[PDB]
């Protein structure tokens, strides 16, 4: 229970030291945009991220703590948030578009090669606008991903998992106390932050049927790992 | 379950 | 707008006096769909009469109004309900003579799931001790927040919640919690919020499944807020 | 219109 003992300054430092890296899309010039492409180039990214996510988890203090089942349902239920907030945060400095990797940029004129993907891609862009507007900083940013990770499924056990959250939440107070917040501007911040993530679960779960309807209607072939966490959202 | 064996690595 | 020069004290005494009535019902997989449906949309009718006594809202212009209660509107009927079946343990207190189990939900194919998620979150207010002047707090959080970014009307909303933040905090305070138990607990609030946003997704896609198998006949109303969300 | 709409400016 040894993420229980970390300084305010060591979780960020552990958090800022197990980002995982921006990757590269295989979008190809050469292949006009269609449907099977787009939602190629978007999953086939999401697949090679999971790898990334799934060690990074296990440098999220506490986590390896648990056992291997619940690990397994954190992540099953939280892939698509983590993912999402990546997008929305790197996204940040570009104002109407989605850089889902540094060769692929999108704006929302290229969600509709994809049906239903558009409305998907303006909350997308509206978040990144509310990170960018409260100018949201990379430590905050990495105490929300790990967050998202132990909030979004936490069903002793549960409450080693509560102890951890507190302590992120008592990271992130540290965090604007060093910024030089008021007390009154912290609790403030705190709460904007918090409120994000009801966006970014819904997002998910929009995102989610989205994926599971491009499955149904046979538009790509995706990897087992991802028709894995794509049956975990439905059994 | 594919995540169960990345996890144990 | 005087909602802003509002103290804590006010917020609180608004919100708890503008709280809707608690509604009666009026078994098949039809007929307890039925019932659900038939509830919520007599319970809408209040929850708008509701809304317009929230502080804030009735600035917003009529399409914002729209918007935030299309986004909404479930999320606030399940805090409702999960909070009303907080002293009915293993129980899901839709109205004074509904009253169901997880046995009872297992009648509608992909209910049970909703239903043992809206009993862990009654049973996460109950551990955590959840008092009243908190829960109007987080009712009025869902409304103005869950389809705030998908819209300086913003900005208003945005300092409308500062505010609730506040009073949230005040009472924590006033309550004797440590200025750390404080944003702790405001914090676990907040985060049972984005579960809150989960359970009514579940909700609504199922919702969208009874009416594409014609399970139930939904009212215009409902059909109306079902296509605000495809 | 809407009903939503419409019960909002009762
Ligand atoms: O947004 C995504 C992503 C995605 C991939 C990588 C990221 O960094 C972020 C999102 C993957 O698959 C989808 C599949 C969908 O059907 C809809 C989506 O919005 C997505
Ligand atoms: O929970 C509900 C409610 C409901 C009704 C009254 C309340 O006070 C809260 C939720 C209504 O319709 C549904 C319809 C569904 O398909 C699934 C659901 O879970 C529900």
């Amino acid at each position: 229970s040894l993420a229980l003992s970390l300084t305010a300054d060591q979780m960020v430092s552990a958090l800022l030291d197990a980002e995982p890296p921006i990757l590269y899309s295989e979008y190809d010039p050469t292949r006009p945009f269609s449907e099977a492409s787009m939602m190629g180039l978007l999953t086939n990214l999401a697949d090679r991220e999971l790898v990334h996510m799934i060690n990074w988890a296990k440098r999220v203090p506490g986590f390896v703590d648990l056992t291997l089942h619940d690990q397994v349902h954190l992540l099953e239920c939280a892939w698509l948030e983590i993912l999402m907030i990546g997008l929305v945060w790197r996204s940040m400095e570009h104002p109407g578009k989605l850089l889902f990797a540094p060769n692929l940029l999108l704006d929302r004129n290229q969600g509709k090669c994809v049906e239903g993907m558009v409305e998907i891609f303006d909350m997308l862009l509206a978040t990144s606008s509310r990170f960018r507007m409260m100018n949201l900083q990379g430590e905050e940013f990495v105490c929300l991903k790990s967050i998202i990770l132990l909030n979004s499924g936490v069903y002793e056990e549960k409450d080693h998992i509560h102890r951890v959250l507190d302590k992120i939440t008592d990271t992130l107070i540290h965090l604007m106390a060093k910024a030089g917040l008021t007390l009154q501007q912290q609790h403030q911040r705190l709460a904007q932050l918090l409120l994000i993530l009801s966006h970014i679960r819904h997002m998910s779960n929009k995102g989610m049927e989205h994926l599971y309807s491009m499955k149904c209607k046979n538009v790509v072939p995706l990897s087992d790992l991802l028709l894995e966490m794509l049956d975990a959202h439905r059994l | 379950k594919i995540l169960h064996r990345l996890l144990q690595d």
